[PDB]
C-alpha cells in the first residue's frame, strides 16, 4: 500500500487479524472439547467391557 | 471551513490523527516575514464580532 492508503492498508490488516483470531479461537477450543471427549471415550469403553 | 471549499484527503487525515495524542504547534512561516506582500486579508464568512 502508498502512504495515502492507510485506511485501506489499515482494512487488509484488520481482516486478516480477524480471521487469525477465528482460527486460533477454533483451533483451541476444538482440541480442548475434543480431548475431554477422547479421555471420557476410553473411560466408558473399559467400563462397557466390564458390563 | 467557514469559508467554503474542501478538504483533500481528509479521511486519511482523520485516521492519520487517529494514532497521534499530543502534537505541537511550531511556527514555521511567520506571517511577518511576508514582506512585499499583504498578509492581511479575510472575508466575512469567517467574521468575528462582524469584522
Amino acid at each position: 500500500f502508498s502512504n495515502l492508503e492507510r485506511r485501506l492498508e489499515n482494512l487488509n490488516k484488520k481482516m486478516e487479524d480477524g480471521f487469525l483470531d477465528v482460527w486460533t479461537y477454533n483451533a483451541e477450543l476444538l482440541v480442548l472439547m475434543e480431548n475431554e471427549r477422547t479421555l471420557d471415550f476410553h473411560d466408558s469403553n473399559v467400563k462397557n467391557l466390564y458390563d | 471551513l467557514c469559508y467554503p471549499g474542501s478538504f483533500n484527503d481528509y479521511e486519511e487525515l482523520k485516521h492519520l490523527l487517529s494514532s497521534v495524542k499530543h502534537f505541537e504547534k511550531v511556527k514555521i512561516l511567520p506571517k511577518d516575514r511576508w514582506t512585499q506582500h499583504t498578509t492581511t486579508g479575510g472575508s466575512r464568512a469567517c467574521a468575528v464580532s462582524g469584522n
